[PDB]
């Protein structure tokens, strides 16, 4: 069955969008790395 | 994740670097947080 | 306190030689029927 | 394993006989005409021809004018393919009411030519 | 003739998940060309 | 109100959506609910009924019914459909 | 499971099970289920009509008419997509197929194997055909 599986432009265009996000959040989002944490537990103690 | 700012180099760094992060285990081990 | 660390320490596991060809045998198969795609280390390492 | 049972040899006579009356069902599915008709031509295989006789006589009837028992007709060619080294005077029966109205044209086109013994 | 099957190895060989998770692989081996690789870089 | 889902026609193509709705989850306890002998016989049978139907859909609905069978089991404890053929 | 079905066959498998829905509870008789496979355009026999209520009163909804045909469509298919399994694989498209291609394109095939495998897969079918090779293949 690793022949007969279809290509991308014979889909119905509600059904790219599905499967894009899912790409694109494991791929673009989770890769980013954000550091706040730094700044956020400061400005909370020097609130005095 | 604040603490883990530390955890060929020279002595008077690698103990400045001890203070660093002694100084935030005291940023928020003053206010209860080790019996939390 | 100690009575709630006795009960983690005796809750933690060991290698299983009959939890271990289970995961060979998972890992005899590459990919799913209808294109669908076999998420590899969702369970993944069964043991330990 | 059947090859070789000439200590009981007559109610194999009796068992493929059954199961031709049996090949055809009046309350019976394809799906449970496929299994029947696959054991057919498998013991037509592994079993010498001496008994072969007995089941001879109803195959030859009203066969070659029709083609629903087109399942008698590959199990007449594979009965005698296997049997190039009595009742054949019937295969000379039906070498001629086949072709009377000359769809299934190579289904009993080879069954006569494989009937050439 | 053999550098063929390189790119026979998306249209009837790569699911259609798997076809598009190489199709984004761009960020710092991949079909896409430069023009609009770049309206992706400007959305995220 | 399982009964209008049943021929939704949209149920029946899209099984990603109907467990990121949850609804699987939230038709589980109700039959949790009243087993807790039996109080109800008219809906459990009714309604792990749809549970068999639903498991019956996709690939990974089946995944997603499986992990609750630690559950399932122990409500083992009646003609028509029951909660541990659910399980099976 | 029901995703050898696409969406557009039960689209159409709605509205030709609900017209003939005698209530519109979403169910019908017994005998209006070959009635309907009339205007589907499969028709098949009295006899393959049985073995599906067999297989599930008298009351037939939406629910279990889809397990029917859904055997009726894999079973359609199953032993017909080895037709056109081969249609990429040689160059013209006839039934011949060289060797020599065949022992690198199944390392880039999309099911990720070896170069130990493919050989463990070639002299058990110089040229073999297209019918010996699919029966090693589908066992």
């Amino acid at each position: 069955a690793c022949f007969r599986m279809t290509p991308l432009y014979n889909l119905p265009t509600h059904r790219a969008c599905n499967m894009f996000l899912e790409s694109y959040k494991a791929a673009w989002i989770l890769t980013e790395d954000h550091s706040f944490e730094d700044r956020m537990i400061d400005d909370l103690s020097k609130a005095g | 994740k604040s603490c883990h700012l530390e955890e060929e180099v020279s002595f008077e760094e690698k103990e400045m670097e001890k203070q660093r992060l002694l100084y935030q285990q005291s940023r928020l081990h003053t206010r209860g947080a080790a019996e939390m | 306190f100690f009575q709630s660390i006795q009960a983690l320490m005796q809750t933690c596991s060991v290698l299983d030689l009959n939890a271990f060809e289970r995961q060979n045998k998972a890992e005899g198969l590459g990919m799913v029927n209808e294109d669908g795609t076999v998420i590899n280390r969702q369970n993944g390492e069964k043991v330990m | 394993l059947f090859a070789g049972t000439e200590h009981r040899a007559i109610m194999v006579d009796s068992m493929l006989h059954t199961v031709y009356r049996l090949s055809r069902g009046r309350s019976l599915t394809k799906a449970q005409r496929d299994v029947i008709e696959d054991c057919l031509m498998a013991l037509c295989r592994y079993i010498r021809p001496s008994m072969l006789q007995h089941l001879l006589r109803r195959l030859v009837f009203d066969v070659p004018i029709l083609n629903k028992m087109p399942l008698k007709l590959l199990t007449n060619h594979y009965e005698r393919c296997w049997k190039y080294y009595a009742n054949f005077g019937v295969t000379s029966e039906e070498e001629l009411h086949l072709t009377r109205k000359l769809l299934a044209h190579k289904k009993y086109d080879q069954e006569l030519y494989r009937m050439a013994m | 003739s053999a550098a063929e099957t390189a790119r026979r190895t998306r249209e009837f060989r790569s699911p259609p998940q798997e076809q598009i998770n190489m199709l984004l692989h761009f960020k710092d081996d991949c079909p896409l060309p430069e023009d609009i690789r770049q309206d992706l870089q400007d959305f995220h | 109100s399982i009964g209008n889902i049943m021929n939704n026609k949209v149920f029946y193509q899209h099984p990603n959506l109907m467990r990121a709705l949850g609804m699987h989850e939230t038709v589980m306890e109700v039959m949790v609910n009243v087993l807790g002998e039996i109080r109800f016989p008219k809906m459990v049978t009714s309604c792990c009924r749809f549970l068999c139907y639903f498991c019956r859909i996709s690939r990974q609905n089946q995944r997603s019914m499986f992990d609750h069978l630690s559950y399932l089991l122990e409500n083992s404890g009646m003609q028509g459909s029951t909660p541990l053929d659910v399980a099976a | 499971m029901a995703d050898q079905l696409t969406e557009e066959q039960i689209a159409e498998f709605k509205e030709a099970f609900s017209l003939f829905d005698k209530d519109g509870d979403g169910t019908i008789t017994t005998k209006a289920l070959g009635t309907v496979m009339r205007s589907l355009g499969q028709n098949p026999t009295e006899a393959e009509l049985q073995d599906m209520i067999n297989e599930v009163n008298g009351t037939i909804d939406f629910p279990a008419f889809l397990t029917m045909m859904a055997r009726k469509m894999k079973d359609t298919d199953s032993e017909e997509e080895i037709r056109e399994a081969f249609r990429v694989f040689d160059k013209d498209g006839n039934g011949y197929i060289s060797a020599a291609a065949l022992r690198h394109v199944m390392t880039n095939l999309g099911e990720k194997l070896t170069d130990e495998e493919v050989d463990e897969m070639i002299r058990e079918a110089g040229q073999v055909n297209y019918e010996a090779f699919v029966q090693m293949m589908t066992a």
